[PDB]
RNA sequence: GUCCGAUUUUUUCGUACUGGAUUUCCAACGGGGCCUUUCCUUCUGGCUAACCUUGAGUCCUUGUGGCUCUUGGCGAACCA
């Protein structure tokens, strides 16, 4: 939110997840964030290093979690033949 | 769901996606066509007419391979009969209740079933009327309706 | 579930559905070509005929109506177009 | 007479009398790609680029014809293919395009509805292709806000268009303004 | 028996974002809907969406995205006077500064932002934010 | 450019008003037009083709009326 003089107002900007791209809210004690490790030639973990994801209280209580991440995995590439787009 | 019942049944036909074709059929809506009229003349209503040539003949349906629906041709060929088939066999069903009523006069499952199918019938003439297949009037009548089967 | 091409859905899935419930309806039944072992004619008949279809003439039967598909007499032969 | 011009149905023009000679040399056949090839005339053509290092003619049939050209086509447009190389050729039935009755726009008697917009470009599409049956069909209607329709084409005899349906797509979009993508089983 | 179709639309399309649904069907498909559904995407309140042609009256298949709240629809599709159109924004919209309702005027369908400057106006379609 | 309280607090350091035309230097926005098979429907006006026609002429491996002048009829189309 910006104000009068293009100045930034609205004192913090949510997290969005990653699987409904809908708002995590202060209280959400169930939404969830996953870093995964990436890593280089062979194994080897870089340390402080992740891609990254988050998911909502509402998607995990639904037990779609899971799956959203399958098709989030596979979509930045960290798996190969798990989700299906049709089913 | 239904009209007359409680029931939300959806038996129904579905048909194909394919306005021409089968590609195996090859028999000229002309040869079709002779047949249709050639059932109409034997006495037979469009609906049992389509059974028996979606049955025996080949034809999918002759609303395509012909391109035009099975009544239609009974019209042109002036073979189109008086009341529609569609009341003929709603009436013929309430003329015959009401006999089997006479006979029968504690039935009163039978007399609330003749309610029904005799409002079905109304309600179909009064759109038969609608669009000029019956004249401005006709109304079903109990008394007369038996000299419409036979 | 969640996200899903329903544009594009599965061939066995599809084919499970109810005749009206694939993506867009379409029948399931099919014709036959049917003749008798006695004779050369080649009587084309629906699979669920509810009439009781003869050959050319020779008062014999080819099929016998039912509930869903006819049942096609004793020997006869039959190819599915 | 003249087996030429006749063959036609205006004064003009070049590449349209050029196919009329095209024409009556494979009437020299008699017996039958003749008997079936002197009630067959047509209209006008357009030339039309494609994508490839080929062009596209149009050759326009009068329509209650239409029927007959197509009881040869897979001959006629092969050995149209034949002589005029380099080139697509498709067959479409010019077809007359009422407006939409307005308070303005007015005619009297109705206007059938295979007198219209949509039904003729509907028509068009299905003339394009010819043979094979169109099996689906689909309209993409795109995030950035127009619109681009799916044909989907049968599997039998495809054989006879695989490589002109990047030229279709041209046809179409000059014909309409609308766009087309081909697709099959999938 | 099947009344508004426009609102059995819109009302999947909510429901849909309601269950964290990124994709719905739609049955049937009507111009009404279709001239709707356009009215969002140009705000991207939904994604793509793709006719189906069942020979008959339509499919739609239209891709979510988060960030619907409500798409409705009104019912009766009251005649609005110009000056009126003012009063439906401040009853049915959330803020001010965001949010649309759509109608039906003779220069077509629109938002309320369009209308706004076309200066035109007529009967209330429904909304979208 | 000049009206006006000039702000963080140092100097040639930074704020409500007006003017701005035509630009390829981007944008959004509305108004009126056309072309794409689409001004249709009615009526009046315009110019007039073609069509018939009187009269005088010419061609033909055929009365085939072709073609040109000419008398007064009829106003496709197109424009308003
Ligand atoms: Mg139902
Ligand atoms: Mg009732
Ligand atoms: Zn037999």
């Amino acid at each position: 939110m910006e104000n009068d003089k293009g100045q930034l107002v609205e004192l913090y900007v949510p997290r969005k997840c990653s699987a409904t791209n809908r708002i995590i809210k202060a209280d959400d004690h169930a939404s969830v964030q996953i870093n995964v490790a990436k890593v280089d030639e062979e194994g080897r973990a870089i340390p402080g290093e992740y891609v990254t994801y988050a998911l909502s209280g509402y998607v995990r209580s639904r037990g779609e979690s899971d799956d959203s991440l399958n098709r989030l995995a596979q979509n930045d590439g960290l798996l190969k033949n798990v989700w299906s787009y049709s089913r | 769901g239904r009209m007359h019942s409680a029931g939300k049944g959806i038996s129904s036909s579905a048909i194909p996606y394919s306005r021409n074709a089968p590609a195996w059929f090859k028999l000229s809506s002309e040869s079709v066509i002779e047949q249709i009229v050639k059932y109409a003349r034997k006495g037979l209503t469009p609906s049992q007419i389509g059974v028996l040539l979606r049955d025996a003949h080949g034809v999918t349906q002759a609303r395509v391979i012909t391109g035009n629906k099975i009544m239609r041709i009974l019209k042109s060929n002036g073979l189109a009969p008086e009341i529609p088939e569609d009341l003929y066999y709603l009436i013929k069903k309430a003329v015959s209740v009401r006999k089997h009523l006479e006979r029968n006069r504690k039935d009163k499952d039978a007399k609330f079933r003749l309610i029904l199918i005799e409002s079905r019938i109304h309600r179909l003439a009064r759109y038969y009327r609608t669009v000029a297949v019956l004249p401005p009037n006709w109304k079903y009548e109990s008394a007369t309706a038996s000299a419409l089967v036979n | 579930v969640l996200v899903q091409d329903l544009l594009h859905p599965t061939a066995a899935s599809e084919a499970r559905k109810h005749k009206l419930k694939t993506l867009v309806q379409g029948p399931r039944s099919y014709f036959l070509d049917v003749k008798c072992p006695g004779c050369l004619n080649i009587t084309t008949v629906f699979s669920h005929a509810q009439t009781a279809v003869t050959c050319e003439s020779c008062s014999t039967i080819l099929c016998t109506p039912t509930g869903g598909k006819a049942k096609l007499s004793e020997g006869t032969s039959f190819r599915r177009k | 007479s003249a087996p030429q011009a006749k063959i036609l149905s205006q004064a003009p023009t070049e590449l349209e009398l050029q196919v009329a000679q095209a024409f009556v040399e494979l009437e020299n056949s008699s017996p039958e790609l003749k008997a079936e090839l002197r009630p067959l005339q047509f209209k006008s053509i357009r030339e039309i680029d494609v994508a490839g290092g080929k062009k596209a003619l149009a050759i326009f049939v009068p329509v209650p014809s239409l029927a007959g050209f197509h009881k040869v086509q897979t001959k006629l447009t092969r050995e149209l293919e034949k002589k005029f190389q380099d080139r697509h050729v498709i067959f479409l039935a010019e077809r007359r395009i009422l407006p939409k009755p307005s308070r303005t726009s007015r005619q009297v008697q109705k206007r059938p509805r295979s007198r219209t917009l949509t039904a003729v470009h509907d028509k068009i599409l299905e003339d394009l292709v010819f043979p094979t049956e169109i099996v689906g069909k689909r309209v993409r209607y795109l995030v950035g806000g127009n619109k681009i329709q799916k044909v989907l084409l049968d599997s039998k005899d495809v054989q006879q268009i695989d490589y002109k349906l990047e030229s279709f797509q041209a046809v179409y979009n000059k014909l309409t303004g609308k766009q087309i993508v081909f697709e099959i089983p999938s | 028996t099947r009344s508004s179709v426009l609102a059995d639309a819109l009302n999947a399309i909510n429901n849909a974002e309601k269950t964290g649904k990124r994709q719905v069907l739609i049955r049937p498909s009507s111009k009404v809907i279709i001239k709707f559904l356009q009215v969002m995407q140009k705000h991207g309140y939904i994604g793509e969406f793709e006719y189906i042609d069942d020979h008959r009256s339509g499919k739609i298949v239209v891709q979510l995205n988060g960030r619907l709240n409500k798409c409705g629809v009104i019912s009766p599709r009251f005649n609005v006077k110009i000056g009126d159109i003012e009063k439906w924004t401040a009853n049915l919209l959330p803020a001010r500064q965001f949010g649309y309702v759509i109608l039906t005027t003779s220069a077509g369908i629109m938002d309320h932002e369009e209308a706004r400057r076309k200066h035109v106006s007529g009967k209330i379609l429904g909304f979208v934010y």
